[PDB]
RNA sequence: GUCGACGUACUUCAUAGGAUCA
RNA sequence: GGCCUACCAUGGUUUCAACGGGUAACGGGGAAUAAGGGUUCGAUUCCGGAGAGGGAGCCUGAGAAACGGCUACCACAUCCAAGGAAGGCAGCAGGCGCGCAAAUUACCCAAUCCUAAUUCAGGGAGGUAGUGACAAUAAAUAACGAUACAGGGCCCAUUCGGGUCUUGUAAUUGGAAUGAGUACAAUGUAAAUACCUUAACGAGGAACAAUUGGAGGGCAAGUCUGGUGCCAGCAGCCGCGGUAAUUCCAG
């Protein structure tokens, strides 16, 4: 309104951060970074809220400035850094590595991974082009730009990136039978396989996913991420595996988990 | 700028102030359970109106509708837990019974009197609101505390009352020191 | 002066209720298109058991074949049929004798005269279709 | 009347009151408009220095 | 007479060098329990120096005695 | 109709109106000399006694 | 003191309110008495 | 059919036909044109100030008679002078002449044994204080 | 000008019928 | 991009309502009544627009036609040695707008977040306390006995029981109970205040003094009105004395 805004009033935050109303008047507004605004998670909503390591939003800064937390191998200090889908948050002390994946309610899970898995991440290509001096590049979903890819890589192929070197290691095409994790819209977090794909020259090509209990559903392609072949996935899925239970079965599960 | 802390009123005025059956009914209720004004009765009739209408609006479903099965089991489970409904009468139909005296019998005041530690209804309200009974080991001093089905075994005299065996309280110590000071020291 | 009645509370009327239908309750139900059983559910918010007496059923059968849809409604299987120990007389008289001899029915009717004569008896609530639904008058357990 | 404001004066530290409050009195009795009464606008009166 | 100090929801947080928890105090036949007595007993249980223990929060429960 | 009133006449002058008289009243010990002392000290910066 | 303190009457300022019972103070007490009174009547007419 | 169209492409006709024949409904033209208050005696207002012009029945022997209780009051907005009741005849001592009475509508629901057709207002506040707070001797009238 | 035609606002007049009893 | 210029063409919208008026018209999420269909409200906690007394310009900057930036003009208005100079609360507090009225010119960055060269400085943004009964939630203002006329339950009324299911009419009194308040203390908090907890005090007219309304009843050695008597009607804070006295519908 003459320039970019800078505050974000809580109640206009993303609904999936689970920020309680009546605790203050504003919400952490993510800086500009790799991931978009509505579909990121700042590090202060992750360190403070989720893991309960901090109590304030000041002790978060005194964690980040001791050079402790690193997103994707590189050590980050901007306390509202937009962490996002498929990142690898390493905390050196506590010996922990997390990856940010969804879960079938739409949130962002606290999903610890092992060490040797914490050294790659997946990136869905978003464009391929000839760069400059005739050098091809790919542009993945987290803003990366990788020169010299394998010429069989086209738009919507999922690439597997080695965090240290930064180079592409591996890739996965986009075809039926591929395992798909859905990051966007109403089915946010469900895992199925592809069954079909509709053409629509002109806009918004749809995709018929089917999960592992035979419940098909349709999403736009924009919201589809490919994470491996049938059976075998490449990342490690969170618990519950993307099934989308239904609430009567959810309560039968909870109640039958009556252990004390 | 903050988010609004919502609220809403728990009672509502009925149709008409006078309708002499209504005045006679409210007198029977507010004299039998030892109540204070008409707002207590109207609050309970507002609760029971909400319960009975949402249960009615379920009955205009069909069996094996997921919405009816889910929220019917929810409502029945809650009304069983409060004690209002029975244990055997657990169909959705039976909550279109449930007159107001069923709620006003689970009230903590009457539940003290029924347990026979209170000698009247009004004496029970006064023991409640003077910090004397303790439902869990939590001293409750609200008289409208809607006792649950399995709190009911744990109502007893509060461990820091003078009846729950602590210390003679205020006037008993004053008289004790007065007697044993006028006689001796 | 029965053992149930308060000054005017009459606390032997309780869910589920038992209503007695007059012959022009049926006519104005058919006219305003409310339905018997669900209409009483939608006002009393409790289960109901509509009852019809042998004097009233005789009166319905006396109307003729222009009013045969109301008769179709009255022979419905879940409207019970209370039988009455009568010569067989005018309907409203049989209703008043039922009310005096037991004081535990509420009376659904629409004629003004029967309304007055019921209102003299203390403790008998009195449903009647008005406007678009079944308004109830003298019942102290409404909401 | 209602809403007529009174002033609350704390201690007498130096033979005189505070400065915040006394400054409020001075501001308030130096903005104030007076009412045209009846007995005073027919009779001359005089206060004797 | 006897406070008992139990410590619940313990998290070891080594990236601010602490052990954070929820102190839960029983004090029957006694009012509100003093905070330096808490830092003394906590710093003894965890075997740490008394000036290394911090403590805050502490609403005492309606009815009294916890 | 909060504005309207019985009309009355003012008869205070317009060129040089006299000083307004500010009585200060109250019971015996209540400190009504410190009030006048500190009001005048604020309004002239010149303490009296 | 030498201080002419104030009255009771011109403190609480309730002039000419009529004199009610000791039972309009406490609604519970008033409904209690009125119930156990209008229950006596129903123990004579329901004889 | 009836007078109105019914085909499924005539909403425009029905909507204009309601939009014209709606200005012929006195409450509609009353509430949109903003005429709605010259019915009400005061203007738009709910109370109105006034000057006590004189008393009526101050020389009327028969005590507590209605003409003893009525004063005659000039309103300050118009200039029109009306008559006004006063509760509790002793409260004629409080109003003098050139007070500011604040009048409210009398709005009486019913008419008694010896009442008056014509008093339509009643005095609520006399020179700032309120007659219930002078008659009850809470406040007193600031001259 | 106690003026006319309107436009608003308000007031008022028209309520008893059958049956039994005296 | 008719956005403007030069040249050329004569088009464009309209009874399916254009154009021009009225709007106590910022739009939406939303609020209310409701059996429904509908009808009304939405300056007002979130989003979008627009404005910073009115009109017109513009600078620096990625970003402004910016007003806690500048420049001129209309309108107000402040200082002056009369030459000049400085202005913009539809930010927070606080004032005038009338002669008739209503929050504090309070404490703080501790929380929520923002900015900067930056962990640290700053933030009337925002929190904290105060303040007209906004709208909402819970609920005190006594509980249990024994005494002082009547009877009602009624074992019984053949005649005395006052015997008693005790319902009280109660007006004395018997001890038990507790917090409104005051307060060591600790907790709370940035610091306090209050809540929650608690030593010591704190209940008989529990004077530790519930209210707002409307209906009736009587008040005579009184007044006033009318009349087919002793009446009726209005009314009755007004009588024969008396006001440290009357101790009155205990009141
Ligand atoms: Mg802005
Ligand atoms: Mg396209
Ligand atoms: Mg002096
Ligand atoms: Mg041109
Ligand atoms: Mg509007
Ligand atoms: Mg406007
Ligand atoms: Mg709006
Ligand atoms: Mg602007
Ligand atoms: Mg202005
Ligand atoms: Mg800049
Ligand atoms: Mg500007
Ligand atoms: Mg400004
Ligand atoms: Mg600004
Ligand atoms: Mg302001
Ligand atoms: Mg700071
Ligand atoms: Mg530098
Ligand atoms: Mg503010
Ligand atoms: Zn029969």
């Amino acid at each position: 309104a003459r320039g970019p805004k800078k505050h974000l009033k809580r109640l206009a935050a993303p609904h999936h951060w689970l920020l309680d109303k009546l605790s203050g008047c504003y919400a952490p507004r993510p800086s500009a970074g790799p991931h978009k605004l509505r579909e990121s998670l700042p590090l202060i909503v992750f360190l403070r809220n989720r893991l309960k390591y901090a109590l304030n939003g000041r002790e978060v800064k005194a964690i980040l400035m001791q050079r402790h937390v690193k997103v994707d191998g590189k050590v980050r200090t901007d306390t509202t850094y937009p962490a996002g889908f498929m990142d690898v948050i390493t905390l050196d002390a506590t010996n922990e590595n997390f990856r940010l994946v969804y879960d079938v309610k739409g949130r962002f899970a606290v999903h610890r991974i092992t060490d040797e898995e914490a050294s790659y991440k997946l990136g869905k290509v978003k464009k391929v082009q000839l760069g400059k001096k005739g050098v091809p590049y790919v542009v993945t979903h987290d803003g990366r730009t990788i020169r010299y890819p394998d010429p069989n890589i086209k738009v919507n192929d999922t690439v597997k990136i080695d965090l240290a070197s930064g180079k592409i290691t591996d890739f996965i095409k986009f075809d039926a039978g591929k395992l798909v994790y859905v990051t966007g819209g109403r089915n946010l977090g469900r895992i199925g396989t592809i069954v079909h794909k509709e053409r629509h020259d002109g806009g918004f090509d749809l995709v018929h996913i089917k999960d592992s209990l035979d419940n098909t559903f349709v999403t736009r392609l924009n919201n589809v991420f490919v994470i491996g072949e049938q059976g075998k996935p490449y990342i490690s899925l969170p618990k519950g595996k993307g099934i989308k239970l239904s609430i009567a079965e959810e309560r039968d599960r909870r109640r039958a988990q009556q252990g004390l | 700028p903050r988010a609004p802390r919502t609220y809403s009123k728990t009672y509502s005025t009925p149709k008409r102030p006078y309708e002499s059956s209504r005045l006679d009914a409210e007198l029977k209720l507010a004299g039998e359970f030892g109540l204070k004004n008409k707002k207590e009765i109207y609050r309970i009739s507002f609760q029971l109106s909400k319960i009975r209408r949402a249960a009615r609006d379920l009955l205009t479903r069909d069996e094996k509708d997921p919405k009816r099965l889910f929220e019917g089991n929810a409502l029945i489970r809650r009304l069983v837990r409060v004690g209002v409904l029975s244990e055997d009468k657990k169909k959705l139909d039976y909550v279109l019974a449930l007159k107001v005296e069923d709620f006003l019998e689970r009230r903590l005041q009457t539940q003290v009197y029924k347990l026979g530690l209170a000698k009247s209804v009004h004496h029970a309200r006064v023991l409640i609101t003077q910090r004397h009974i303790a439902v869990g080991k939590q001293i409750v001093n609200i008289p409208s505390f809607m006792v649950r089905l399995d709190s009911e075994k744990h109502i007893d005299f509060a461990p820091t009352s003078p009846f729950g065996g602590a210390r003679p309280g205020r006037v008993a110590r004053r008289n004790a020191a007065r007697k044993a000071e006028a006689s001796g020291e | 002066v029965s053992s149930a009645l308060f000054f005017q509370y009459n606390q032997a009327i309780k869910p589920p209720y038992q209503v007695l239908i007059d012959t022009n309750f049926i006519n104005f139900s058919i006219q305003k298109k409310v339905d018997i059983v669900r209409g009483m559910m939608d006002c009393l918010l409790a289960k109901c058991n509509p009852l019809i007496t042998d004097c009233v059923m005789a009166e319905l059968e006396k109307l003729g074949p222009k009013y045969r849809i109301a008769l179709k409604l009255a022979r419905d299987p879940r409207i019970k049929r209370l039988s009455c120990s009568h010569k067989g007389t005018y309907a409203d008289d049989c209703l008043v004798h039922r009310v005096l001899q037991h004081k535990c029915y509420i009376v659904a009717t629409n004629d003004a005269g029967l309304k007055q004569r019921i209102r003299k008896i203390p403790g008998i609530p009195l449903m009647s279709v008005g406007g678009h639904a079944y308004v109830i008058e003298k019942l102290p357990d409404v909401f | 009347y209602q809403g007529a404001k009174l002033f609350y004066l704390s201690g007498v530290i130096n033979g005189r009151y505070p400065d915040r409050e006394i400054l409020n009195l001075s501001r308030f009795i130096s903005v104030m408009k007076f009412r045209p009464l009846k007995w005073r606008n027919e009779h001359p009166y005089m206060l004797a220095d | 007479d006897a406070v008992t100090i139990r410590t619940r929801k313990v998290i070891s947080n080594p990236l601010l060098a602490r052990k954070q928890f929820v102190v839960d105090v029983l004090h029957p036949n006694r009012a509100n329990v003093s905070k330096d007595e808490l830092r003394e007993k906590l710093a003894e249980v965890y075997k740490a120096e008394k000036d290394a223990v911090s403590v805050f929060g502490f609403r005492t429960q309606f009815g009294g005695g916890k | 109709e909060r504005k309207l009133h019985v009309p009355m006449v003012d008869r205070t002058p317009e060129d040089d109106p006299p000083p307004f008289i500010v009585a200060v009243v109250g019971p015996p010990g209540t400190g009504k000399t410190t009030l006048i002392r500190s009001l005048v000290r604020r309004m002239t910066k010149s303490t009296l006694n | 003191d030498g201080k002419r303190a104030i009255n009771y009457q011109i403190l609480k300022n309730k002039g000419l309110t009529p004199k009610r019972n000791k039972d309009n103070r406490n609604s519970r007490v008033k409904k209690r008495k009125k119930y156990q009174k209008a229950q006596k009547k129903l123990k004579s007419v329901r004889a | 059919g009836k007078g109105k169209p019914r085909g499924l492409n005539s909403a425009r006709k029905l909507r204009v036909h309601r939009r014209n024949n709606r200005w012929a409904e006195n409450n509609y033209k009353k509430r949109l044109l903003g005429t709605a208050f010259k019915s009400s005696p005061f203007g738009g207002s709910s109370h109105a100030k006034g000057i006590v012009l004189e008393k009526l029945g101050i020389e009327s022997k028969q005590p507590n008679s209605a003409i003893r209780k009525c004063v005659r009051v000039q309103l300050i907005k118009n200039g029109k002078k009306v008559t006004a009741f006063v509760p509790n005849d002793g409260c004629l001592n409080f109003v003098d002449e050139n007070d500011e009475v604040l009048l409210a509508g009398f709005g009486r629901k019913g008419k008694a044994k010896g009442d008056i057709p014509g008093v339509r207002f009643k005095v609520v506040k006399v020179s700032g204080v309120s007659l219930l707070a002078l008659w009850k001797e809470k406040k007193e009238k600031p001259r």
